[PDB]
């Protein structure tokens, strides 16, 4: 990362500072990863973060000093379309089964995250456009 | 399954019937007659010889011979008639078809043994067959281990102790007092009163006389001066023709020669003494258990009183804190047959056989092998 | 028998 | 191996057989951490691994040979849930079907669903009793073959309502008016009476195999049943053990005592008679005898056996009963005698009308004859004792024998019967803490019947794959005729047992010594019990059973003394008693060898015919509704052969997938590219990739046969494929919805 990068990285992260120490919680290093533009589990936040324990991952709060090794291990198509190609053969998914499965596979999500990245994209009959929703959301 | 047959030589009787049967199909005598005299009819059907019961029958027309003479066959000939005649007319069985058990006195000659290995294969083609001493079948019949055995048939005497199923070979006596040598001094005894019998074909009313009045004293001088001194005794006996004889003191006299051979010439000691003679040859742990099971076996036991003349004469010989019982059950003229039938019967059994296949291989000697 | 008796 | 973390396992536990866990970190080639249900981690040990579990999809199936891994806590488990949560009491394992008792009514049983099974086939429905019954009603029809259906268990689990239906049935799709289902279950009080035991273990046994014939005419309009009965456990009438009974008749008959028309049997109570005094419990507690008694005279009384024959009955019983107490003086060691004026003997002679004299005379004695001459043989106190049980166990048997043919007039009808259905219903195998000639004699009917079983099965088997064209070579046939051959067959554990009856002065002791002797080492499935000489084990198709030699010999000995049987032929004053012995070998015939052939009669009547199975499981000791003992079921399920039958079926192919709903479940794992037009192509390229040894599957012209194991691969490798995707997506919608986030609060 250049000087310029470095930069516009610690004013993202100040953006995420709620408490004006300009730190973060380990909690909020995945946070601020996913807001750079990096996409970790929270697996792989886990692991770049050392494993931390409830109780530090709420309340023991690092600075962007501390965060940008993080960053920088995170940061080191197809693939994508052929998993959405697994819930399909017409090109569609249901929202129920995509809404299942986000919600209880894996690292679950919220039914309102769902429902807040899903609103708009199914038709009347409830079949999305998995390619086009993918573009969409990876931009 | 196939039965085997169990047939029982003896002398002068054969037993024979399937294994599992409680009493034998076949009981006649073991006698083959041959007519003596010129047959002058003609178209009546003249017959050779005659076996056992025909014999009986025509017996006034014919000279009889026993091929059988203290255990040993003597005849060969005729003994094959004899079988042949138990097989095939008697039984109506095919001997081809299920194995045959045999039974033999102890410690007769070891030839007879081979001959009759040899005729059961090569004839009557058996498939398999044994042969066993009778003493020890007349055990199996009593129900007992542990015995010993006074086992005394025409023909031949013996006793054979048994302890616990080992029978004791040294100590096995033989003795040739039997039915037919208490028949042949009755005949010359009978003479006193003027009574004669001279032939075969009234040696068998003999026989029969022998039977029926006979009995044994409990004491025998006491009974020879009281038959002597009174005539209550005596009885009387119809002859076929209806002729009436009377016996008197005599018709004890012929019986009690088993406890006395020396009236008959014999050196021999009489069954009483050759017993205990066989329990003292026992060793000393035994003694107790022979004494109390002495079994009475065969037909010429069944004199009445010689159960109880047996055990005072014992009882006289043996120590007096011993106890001396004489086992003579009412059948014991049959036990060696039933004692065979159940030997034939024991599943354990079916492997002691000797069977074709390994008689073809080892020749008639293979009785002295597998056999005891 | 074949020698000391007649069978 | 794949004992990855997340596998869960089965680990075994004293107070439920089997408890669940889950491995919680993977497997390396000694010690498994585990988290429990009940903490999060205890730890378990591997000795010189744990049975792995099934995938979610498969438990609850209607097939437990649906599973993929078989063995004994998978089966427990689908037997469980679908008892407990789904309250579904039927279940099917390969032919058998196993019934739950659920020891309530149900509404299961309608007309409505009778309707529904008929004309199905076997595999469209749920299983349900009906459906064994319709599978045969329909192969009578479909083949000239007559037809059984085979009910095994224990008496509690229920077969009698399973016979109950099995008729109900027939009546129905027959569309029958006659009145056979209310006589054949009339009957039963009866049958019970006098066939039916209370014994250590369980009350109302059943003592015997009882067949009834449903008989069809040449339109299967019904005609009425014939009852058969065989393998009666004829012993149990003069000998109990510790806490056992006899035969419920002679307690029901003591019990009624006082009641004016058995004054003169002069009765005692229970334990006054030597015959039922033995096991030392005259009571169950629950039962009124003295009732019971009277549903035995009802159902008599509708199956219309006369008033005068019921009092017939009663009277040989009272017969017998006083026929036990009778008892020898020994004159000597080798002769006995009875008392004078013996008191047991004058009531016993009142009652069967015969002369005092006679009995007296003919009990002590035995007569031998030759066709020329005939002896009176005096016998010894212990063989006057074994002939005066023998002919109580002989009048028993025959009484017995008369009673069923009265049921069979009642139930014959007149027409030509065209061909029929059995319903055979017959024990388990079966095991004791001490374990005797009566179980042995129960435990070679089982082997006989295991061994058509799996003649059954196996033939099947061979059609099924060569209706699917598949090499018949890979269906191993397992066999338990060395088994058999031990215990029937000649020098057998039988064969030395009744030749020990007859060798002289035999004993228990010297019988064990001849069966060690002959087979201790010489067979793989005899062995002798370390710390004793006089008991000894045979490895039984379901499991070792260790039998003890002390008293087989007096259990297994008859003779009945002709003589004693022609004394009370000749009695007249009254009629049953000489119809009894209408029309020798047949008496010199021990216990066993008439078991023995018995059994022989019932495997031929069986071989004759198409079998269906059914096994009758018990829940719980204690009757309460839809409870499922783990530790009871597991018992009961070795006891009917499910076991051994699935450990068996697990070596074989159990699991059998169409083409086409194998493509459906599958084709997540295959991709785009690679599904041709050609399905049976495309699964077989996929399969042969995904499963690389080519022994782990075959290819019917229908179906994909695979081993045991195989599909639970298959549906784990689907599963971490499907989680794979879920989180690549998943973890792309977050970091994209926290990126617009981070957009917002830019803005
Ligand atoms: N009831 C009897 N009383 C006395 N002697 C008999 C009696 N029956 C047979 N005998 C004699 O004993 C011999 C028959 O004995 P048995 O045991 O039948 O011979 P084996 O067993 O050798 O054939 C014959 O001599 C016969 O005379
Ligand atoms: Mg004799």
């Amino acid at each position: 990362f250049n000087k310029d990068q470095l930069e516009e990285f610690k004013e993202a992260f100040e953006l995420f500072d709620r408490v004006g120490d300009g730190k973060i919680l380990y909690s909020q290093c995945g946070d601020v990863m996913r807001a750079l533009g990096q996409n970790p589990t929270n697996a792989e936040v886990l692991k770049v973060l050392g494993n931390p324990k409830s109780d530090e991952l709420k309340s023991r709060r690092v600075d962007f000093e501390t965060f940008l090794p993080m960053l920088q291990a995170v940061a080191k198509y197809e693939d994508y379309l052929e998993g959405f190609r697994v819930f399909d053969g017409n090109g569609k998914v249901m929202g129920a089964e995509l809404r299942h499965v986000l919600t209880t596979l894996g690292e679950k999500m919220t039914e309102e995250e769902v429902e807040t990245v899903l609103a708009g994209h199914e038709d009347s009959n409830g079949c999305i456009n998995y390619e086009a929703f993918l573009k969409h959301i990876l931009s | 399954e196939t039965t085997a047959l169990v047939c029982d030589n003896g002398s002068g009787l054969v037993k024979a019937g399937f294994a599992g049967d409680d009493a034998p199909r076949a009981v006649f005598p073991s006698i083959v007659g041959r007519p003596r005299h010129q047959g002058v009819m003609v178209g009546m059907g003249q017959k050779d010889s005659y076996v056992g019961d025909e014999a009986q029958s025509k017996r006034g027309i014919l000279t009889l011979k026993y091929p059988i003479e203290h255990g040993i066959i003597t005849n060969w000939d005729d003994m094959e008639k004899i079988w042949h005649h138990t097989f095939y007319n008697e039984l109506r069985v095919a001997p081809e078809e299920h194995p045959t058990l045999l039974t033999e006195a102890p410690l007769n000659p070891k030839a007879n043994r081979e001959k009759m290995t040899q005729i059961m294969f090569e004839t009557f083609n058996v498939p398999a067959m044994y042969v066993a001493i009778q003493a020890v079948l007349s055990l199996y019949a009593s129900g007992r281990t542990t015995g010993i055995v006074l086992d005394s048939g025409d023909g031949v005497t013996h006793n054979v102790p048994i302890y616990e199923g080992y029978a004791l070979p040294h100590a096995i006596m033989r003795l040739d007092l039997a039915g037919r040598d208490l028949t042949d001094y009755l005949m010359k005894i009978l003479t006193e009163r003027g009574y004669s019998f001279v032939t075969t074909a009234e040696r068998e009313i003999v026989r029969d006389i022998k039977e029926k009045l006979c009995y044994v004293a409990l004491d025998f001088e006491n009974e020879m001066a009281t038959a002597a001194s009174s005539s209550s005794l005596e009885k009387s006996y119809e002859l076929p023709d209806g002729q009436v004889i009377t016996i008197g003191n005599e018709r004890f006299r012929c019986p009690e020669t088993l406890f006395q051979p020396s009236f008959i010439g014999m050196e021999s000691a009489g069954i009483h003494e050759t017993t205990y003679n066989s329990i003292m040859k026992c060793d000393i742990d035994i003694r107790k258990d022979l004494y109390a099971n002495n079994v009475m076996s065969g037909g010429t036991t069944m004199y009445p009183g010689i159960a109880d003349r047996m055990q005072k004469e014992i009882t006289a010989l043996a120590p007096s804190t011993m106890k001396i019982k004489i086992i003579a059950p009412p059948e014991r003229k049959y036990s060696v047959w039933i004692g065979g039938s159940i030997l034939a019967s024991l599943s354990t059994f079916q492997q002691m056989w000797i069977t074709k296949q390994e008689y073809d291989e080892a020749g008639p000697s293979i009785v002295h092998r597998k056999c005891f | 028998w074949x020698a000391x008796c007649p069978a | 191996e794949l004992y990855t973390k997340y596998a869960r396992v089965w680990i075994p536990d004293p107070e439920e057989v089997w408890k669940s866990a889950e491995l919680l970190k993977d497997y390396k080639p000694k010690v498994l951490q585990l988290r429990l249900e009940e903490g999060k981690d205890l730890e378990y040990c591997l000795d010189p691994l744990p049975p792995l579990r099934n995938p979610d999809i498969l438990v609850g199936e209607n097939d437990l040979t649906a599973l993929s891994y078989l063995h004994e806590p998978a089966v427990l488990h689908n037997l469980k849930v679908r008892f407990i949560d789904s309250k579904l009491i039927y279940t099917y394992c390969g032919i058998v079907l196993v019934a739950i008792n659920p020891y309530e009514q149900l509404p299961i049983y309608g007309e409505d669903i009778i309707n529904a099974y008929s004309g199905q086939n076997m595999g469209d429905m749920d299983p349900h009793i009906f459906a064994v019954a319709e599978e045969a009603y329909k192969q009578m029809a479909r083949d000239e073959r007559n037809q059984s259906i085979i009910v095994s268990g224990e008496s509690g689990a229920g077969k009698t309502v399973s016979a109950k239906y099995a008729m109900r049935y027939f009546a129905t799709v027959s569309g029958s008016a006659a009145n056979v289902e209310e006589k054949v279950l009339a009957s039963n009080p009866i049958m019970e009476s006098i066939g039916n035991a209370k014994t250590t273990r369980n009350d109302n046994s059943s003592r015997f195999g009882k067949y009834i014939e449903i008989g069809f005419d040449k339109r299967y309009r019904i005609i009425g049943a014939n009852m058969r009965t065989y393998l009666l456990e004829k012993s149990r009438v003069v000998f109990q053990a510790e806490e056992e009974r006899n035969y419920h008749i002679f307690y029901q008959l003591c019990a009624s005592a006082a009641l004016p028309e058995f004054k003169t049997l002069r009765l005692g109570n229970a334990n006054y008679f030597h015959y039922t005094k033995q096991g030392g419990s005259p009571v169950i507690d629950g039962i009124d005898d003295a009732k019971e008694m009277v549903n035995t005279r009802q159902a008599c009384t509708l199956l219309g056996i006369s008033d005068s024959y019921q009092m017939g009955i009663f009277r040989i019983l009272a017969g017998i009963l006083h026929l036990g107490n009778v008892e020898f003086a020994s004159r000597d060691s080798d002769s006995c005698a009875i008392p004078p004026k013996h008191d047991p003997l004058t009531i016993f002679c009142d009652l069967m009308g015969v002369d005092y004299e006679e009995m007296a005379h003919w009990l002590c004695h035995r007569k031998l004859a030759t066709a020329t001459e005939t002896y009176i043989k005096p016998i010894s106190k212990l063989h006057a004792i074994n002939a005066r049980d023998a002919l109580a166990k002989h009048i028993y048997a025959n009484l017995f024998n008369w009673i069923v043919d009265h049921v069979n007039k009642a139930l014959h009808s007149t027409v030509k019967q065209h061909s029929f259905i059995g319903v055979l219903d017959i024990y388990g195998f079966e095991t004791f803490e001490i374990n005797s000639f009566e179980q042995f004699c129960i435990n070679y009917a089982n082997e006989k019947l295991q061994q058509q079983f799996n003649m059954h099965v196996f033939k099947l088997e061979q059609e099924e794959y060569m209706k699917e064209q598949i090499p018949w070579t890979l269906i191993d046939f397992y066999d338990n005729q060395p088994c058999i051959n031990l215990i029937e067959a000649k020098m057998g554990v039988l064969d030395l047992l009744d030749e020990e009856c007859k060798m002289p002065k035999g004993s228990d002791d010297t019988w064990a010594q001849k069966l060690y002797n002959t087979h201790l080492n010489k067979c793989a499935l005899f062995e002798k019990p370390r710390l004793s000489n006089k008991a000894f084990i045979i490895k039984h198709f379901a499991d070792k059973v260790e039998y003890q030699c002390e008293g087989f010999l007096e259990k297994n000995k008859d003779t009945v003394y002709e003589e004693q049987i022609k004394v009370l032929k000749s009695s007249k004053k009254f009629k049953l008693l000489p119809e009894l012995f209408q029309d020798s070998k047949e008496h010199k015939k021990t216990v066993g060898h008439q078991f023995r052939n018995s059994l022989h009669l019932l495997m031929e009547t069986l071989n004759a015919t198409t079998p269906h199975y059914v096994r009758c499981i018990k829940p719980n000791d204690f009757k309460f509704p839809f409870t499922f003992d783990e530790k009871r079921a597991v018992q009961q399920l070795r006891a009917c052969g499910v076991l051994e039958t699935i450990r068996i079926s697990a070596a074989g192919f159990p699991s059998r997938w169409t083409y086409q709903e194998f493509f459906s479940r599958y084709r997540v794992l295959m991709k785009q590219k690679d599904v041709l037009s050609d399905r049976k192509q495309t699964c077989k390229n996929v399969l042969e990739k995904l499963i690389l040894d080519k022994d782990k599957y075959q290819f019917g012209k229908t179906k994909i046969f695979f081993r045991a194991g195989q599909v639970a691969y298959l549906e784990k490798i689907r599963a971490d494929k499907l989680r794979a995707a879920c989180i690549r997506i998943q973890k792309t919608i977050r970091g994209w919805l926290m990126r617009k986030k981070y957009m917002r609060m830019r803005r």
